[PDB]
DNA sequence: TTTTTTGCATCGACTCAACTCAGCTACGTTTTT
DNA sequence: TTTTTCGTAGCTGAGTTGAGTCGATGCTTTTTT
C-alpha cells in the first residue's frame, strides 16, 4: 500500500532554498542532497516554494518527479543567482483559469484595464486616464528611473543606470549584480505562484512575447516594495560575497511582508480588474 | 500554525521518507516541523495509512493547559492516561 | 519537430553539446542544432551544465517514463510561447471556430466527413455510438467477453489509455500547446490531451489491450504500449496531427 | 512561553529523571513540555551538566522562519548543518 | 557528578493535580505506582499544588522531592476538603515575615490592611472610621447577599452555608461543591503565601487559626472565581461533583491569571500598611 | 515536648492509633494522646489515613534525616499557631527585648553574664573572640593542626580536613536545631543575633550548644583522619543526638531564651 | 555488428547501539552562616 | 532478651527491540474521461 502525495498551500511554506553541493537523489521517497563525501542532507521539499539549484548540482529523474508532485518549482540558476531554467507540474494549468487569462489577453480593451490595475497597485494611485498601453508603460519607465535615482541616494550608492554584461559576470556593477540576484529570487516565487494558481507565465499584459511575461508583470508590481531596496542595502556595504547576503535578505523580506501569502490574491485582483468573473 | 513533533518506532522506510517530505528529522524517527491544522491532519492520515504496525506519537503546540496535545497510533509501553483533565504518560510492566 | 529519448545515464555537456554518460564513457552524442526537445526517461540524471546549455539554446526538457507512457515534469512550465497558447485559446473560446476543429478531429478519427447537421453537443452522441460499436466489434474479433474492482479487460483498456494520455501529453507539450485547453473535452486540466488521444486510440492501442486481455496484465499492457510508441514513432507523428487539427482553424498558425 | 522538546540518547538515568521533573516523557528519551525562556535555559544546563557521554538535542517553538530552533550537546551522526540561514540535519558515514 | 534542584516560578506552573496507589521516587523523579505496577510519571516541578486523595502512601524521598521543587503537598479527604499540608521547612524569609508581623501587631496598620482587603474584594472603598469587627459584620452581610444572588442566578435551592464535620451526605450538593472548590482555592493560595515567604497562620481579618492569612487572601478572590462555577456545577446535580469541581477550578485559575496575580495581590494588600516592603 | 522518631517502615492507622509496620508486622504502637510531633526518618512511608489521623489531633509531622541531622519537610508549614510567631516577632523587632534575649543566649552559651556596658553589636565581637579561643584550645588538646576557621561556600575540598569535618558537624547541628525550633512551634527565620536569612534563629540556638559535644567530636574524627570524614562526622553527630536526647533538651532551652523577654509566653 | 546501462525500492542476514530489568550491594549524605 | 527493617541509587550481566548498512534482486508502474 501507498498513499497519494498532494502539495500543501504556498503560504505555509518556506520561500526558497539554495542547493549547491553534489547530487540530488530520492531515498525512500524523500528529496536528498548527497555530496561526494557521502554526507546525506535531507531537504523538506514539500515545505519549500522554490528549490534553487546552483552550479555543480545533478538531479535524478525521480527527484524532479517528486518535486513536481509536491508542487515545488525547481529553478536552475547561474552565477550571480540569475534565473535560467525551471521545472514543474506539466499539466499544472487549470482550464477555466487559463482561458480566463487568455481571453483577458486577446481583446485589448480588457488588456488595458488589467494594465491599469497593475499600474494602480504598483504606484498606489490611479493611472492618468485616456492614455494607452505604450504610453503608460513609458510613464512606468520614467517613474522607474526616478525610483532608482532616489534609492541610489538614500542608501548613498553610486548609480549609472541598470547595465549588465551577458557574457562575463564580474563585468557588471556591484549594485546591478545584487539587483539581478534579488529580482531572480522574486521571479522564483512569482513563477511558483502563477503556476500554482493555474495560469501561464508566458501570457502577459504589460510585458509580452517572452516566456516569463506574466511573471515580469506581477513581480514588477511588488519588486520595489520588497526586494530592490534591500538589494541596495546590501550594495552599500560592498560585501565580498553579495549573492548569499541577497538570498538571506530576500527570504527575510518575503516572510516579513507576507509576500508568498499575498502573491496569489494579487494575481486574482489584477486580473479581476479586467471584466468577466472567474 | 504551531510546532509539531512526530516520534516513530518500527515504521516501514516509506513512512520515514514520507514524513521527511514536510518535517525535519533531528533524530532517528524523531521529526519536527511547524504546520497548519490541516497539514497536521494530513500528516496524521499519512501516519495512520503508512505506519503498518509500528507505533507513532504526534504532539503539537496548543492553547490548552499543559500547553500541547498529543495523539498515538499503534501500541507502546508508554500509554496516555487521563488524569483530572490532564493527559499524562504511564508505563506498563 | 526533432527530439531524442535519453535513458540510463547522466546528461552533461562536452564541447558545448549534449552528451549521455555511463561508466562506459560517452553513450550518445547530441549536437545543439539537432534537438528542440529532449525526453528524459527513467534512470537519467541531469547535470547543471546540461540545463544551462538547454536554456541557452531554448531546448525543452521533458521528464517522462519509458517511451513517454507517463509525463512527470516539464521545463518551460505553462507553455513557453505566448503566440501558440493564444492561438489555441482563440481557436477554442469562440464556438464557430471550435466547431471547425471538432469536425476536423472527427474526420481524422473516423475517415468520414461530419454531417453539416452540427455544433459539438449533437455528435458527441454519435462518436459515443460509433465507439460502442467499435468496442463491441473489437471485443468480438479477439473473442473477449463484452458487456479498481473490475474485469481484467477494462483494467487493460485503462492502463493502455493511460499510457496513450502519456504520449499525447508529451506531444502536445512538444508542439508548444496547452494540455488544458480542449475543444471536444473541456474544463479539466488534460482536456486537449483527451481530444487528441481519442483520435488515434483505436488504430493501435485498444486492440492490443484486447489481445493482452485475451492472453491474460497492467504491466504488460503498459510495456506493450511502450513498444508500440517506440516502433511506430507515435509521438513523432502525433505532433503534425495536432498542428493540422489546429490549422483547420481558419486562422494562420504562428512561426 | 513556548513548546519544548528534548531528545536524549545514552544519557545516565539521573538526567532522565531530572528531565522528568519538569517535562512529560512521551517516549524513551523523548520529553515534551511548555516552558519560559529561562526555564528552557535551566533545563538546558541541567542537560549539559548531566548528559555525560550521551547526546541530547533540544528544540523549541519560535518566531523565526522555520518556526522553531534547536541546539545539540554531544555527538550524533545527524548533525545540524548551516545552509543559507536555515538549520537542517545531515547524516554522515 | 551533581546539580542543584531549584523551584520554578509559580506563574509558570500547572495549578493542581489530584492523586490517586503509592508515590515513590525513581532516579529523582516523582512516580505514582498502582497495585498492578503501572508507573505514572508526574512532573512535580511543573505543578504548584499536588492534592493527595485517600489510598495514597507517600515515601520519605517523595515528600523531600516535592519540597525541594517547592511544590505544596495537600492531603485531602472525601468531598475534597483540605486536611493536611507539607512543604519547604525553612520556606519563610525573615524580612517578609517580620514585615507581615509588624503589620499584624499594630492595630492601625492591621486596620488599613483589612480595609485594603475590603476594597480589593468588593471593588469600591470601605466606609471610613469604622473598625475591624464592624467591617467583618459588613463583610458577613455582603457575603450572604452574594450567596442569595448566586443561588438565584443559577437557580439552586439554598438554605445557607452549612456542612457537617463527621459524615459525607448530611450536606447539600451545593455546599459540597463549595467546600471542594474552596479547598482548591485554599490549596493554590497556601502555595502562593508560602512561596512569597509569608506565614499562613498570621492573619488580619481571620486570626488565631493556622490558615488565617490563607483565608484572608482567598476570600478576596473566592467569589470572583471559584464559587460561581461551584454553583454552575451544583446546577447540574451530578453523581460525583468533586472531580468536576476540580476541573472547573483549574480552567478558572488559568483563564483568570489567578496564580500569576496571587503573589502581587498579597504584596499590595500588605503594602497598604504604610511600611515599605523588603524588595 | 513528647515526640517519637520512626524509621524503616510504613506509618498507618489501627483502631485510631499510629502504627509503624514492616515485614514483621506491627513494629511500633503509638497512642494518639502521647505524641505532639512525629519525626519521620529515611525509609519511612506515610499512609493517607495516618496523615488524616495526625490532622485530627493536630500532630506535627516532620520529614527528617536520621536523628534529625537534616530537615526536609514539615506539616503545618510556616508555623502552626499565630501567637508563637508574634511572640517571637515582638521579641525580635523590639531592640530592648532583643538585647535581653541576646544576653540570656550569651550566658547560656558561656555560663557567665554579659557586660551591661556592651550592646548586641558590641557583644558579638566578644563571643567571636571567645570562639577563636575555643577553636584554638580544642585544636590540639586533640592534636589537629590549626590556623583558623576559613571556608568558601562555593567549593568543598579546598579547606583542610578539620574544617570540612567542622562544617559537616555544624550542618548536622543546624539540622537538629531546626527540628527543635519547628517542634517548639517557632520560626527559624526570625533571629536575634543572626538576622536576615531563613535559618537565623537556627544559627542563634545552635551555636549556644555547638561546643558542648559536636565540635569536639568533629576534631576527634579530623585527628584520626579516616577516608570519608563527612559521613563519619555525620553518623557520630547522629549517635550523639540519639544518646544525649539533644532535640529533646533543645526545646526547653529555646523556651527559656525567648522567655528571657520578660513578656509572658503562650500556652 | 553482436553496444546491458541507471536510479530506486524491496528483502533478508548482520552488526550494533541502547533501552529495560533483575539481582546484588550500599546507603540513609551535595554540608560551610 | 539476644528485635535486620525500608526506600533508593549505583553497578553488572542478560534479553530485546530497532536502527542502519550491505549485497542481491526487480523494476522503470499507484492506471480508468
Amino acid at each position: 500500500t501507498w498513499l497519494p502525495l498532494n502539495p500543501i498551500p504556498l503560504k505555509d511554506r518556506v520561500s526558497m532554498i539554495f542547493l549547491q553541493y553534489g547530487q540530488i537523489d530520492v531515498i525512500d521517497g524523500a528529496f536528498v542532497l548527497i555530496d561526494k563525501t557521502g554526507i546525506r542532507t535531507h531537504i523538506p521539499v514539500g515545505s519549500v516554494a522554490c528549490i534553487m539549484l546552483e552550479p555543480g548540482t545533478r538531479v535524478s529523474h525521480a527527484a524532479v518527479r517528486l518535486a513536481a508532485q509536491v508542487g515545488t518549482l525547481l529553478v536552475w540558476v547561474g552565477e550571480a543567482g540569475v534565473r535560467v531554467y525551471a521545472s514543474g507540474q506539466p499539466g499544472g494549468a487549470r482550464s477555466d483559469k487559463l482561458l480566463y487569462q487568455a481571453k483577458l489577453a486577446l481583446d485589448e480593451d480588457l488588456r488595458l484595464k488589467v494594465v491599469r490595475k497593475m499600474f494602480e497597485l504598483r504606484f498606489g494611485e490611479p493611472a492618468p486616464a485616456r492614455r494607452s498601453v505604450e504610453q503608460l508603460r513609458g510613464i512606468e519607465g520614467s517613474r522607474v528611473r526616478a525610483t532608482y535615482a532616489l534609492l541610489a541616494k538614500q542608501y548613498g550608492v553610486t548609480w549609472n543606470g541598470r547595465r549588465y554584461d551577458p557574457k562575463d559576470w564580474e563585468k557588471g556593477d556591484t549594485i546591478n549584480q545584487c539587483i539581478s540576484a534579488a529580482t531572480s529570487c522574486l521571479y522564483g516565487v512569482t513563477e511558483a505562484a502563477i503556476l500554482a494558481a493555474g495560469y501561464a507565465p508566458a501570457i502577459g499584459f504589460v510585458h509580452t512575447g517572452k516566456p516569463l511575461s506574466f511573471v515580469y508583470d506581477i513581480a514588477d508590481i511588488i519588486k520595489f516594495d520588497t526586494v530592490v531596496p534591500k538589494a541596495f542595502e546590501i550594495a552599500r556595504r560592498n560585501p565580498g560575497e553579495p549573492d548569499r547576503e541577497v538570498r538571506l535578505a530576500c527570504r527575510d523580506i518575503f516572510r516579513s511582508s507576507k509576500t508568498l501569502a499575498k502573491l496569489i490574491p494579487l494575481i486574482e485582483d489584477v486580473l479581476a480588474a479586467g471584466e468577466i468573473q472567474p | 500554525m504551531s510546532m509539531l513533533v512526530v516520534v516513530t518506532e518500527n515504521v516501514p522506510p516509506r513512512l520515514r521518507g514520507r514524513l521527511a517530505i514536510w518535517l525535519l528529522e533531528v533524530r532517528a524517527g524523531v521529526y519536527v516541523g511547524d504546520v497548519s491544522a490541516k497539514i497536521r491532519e494530513m500528516i496524521w492520515e499519512q501516519i495512520a495509512g503508512l505506519a503498518e504496525e509500528g507505533n507513532v506519537v504526534m504532539a503539537w503546540a496548543t492553547n490548552t493547559e499543559t500547553g500541547f496535545e498529543f495523539q498515538t497510533f499503534g501500541l507502546n509501553r508508554r500509554t496516555p492516561v487521563d488524569l483530572d483533565g490532564l493527559r499524562l504518560v504511564s508505563f506498563l510492566p
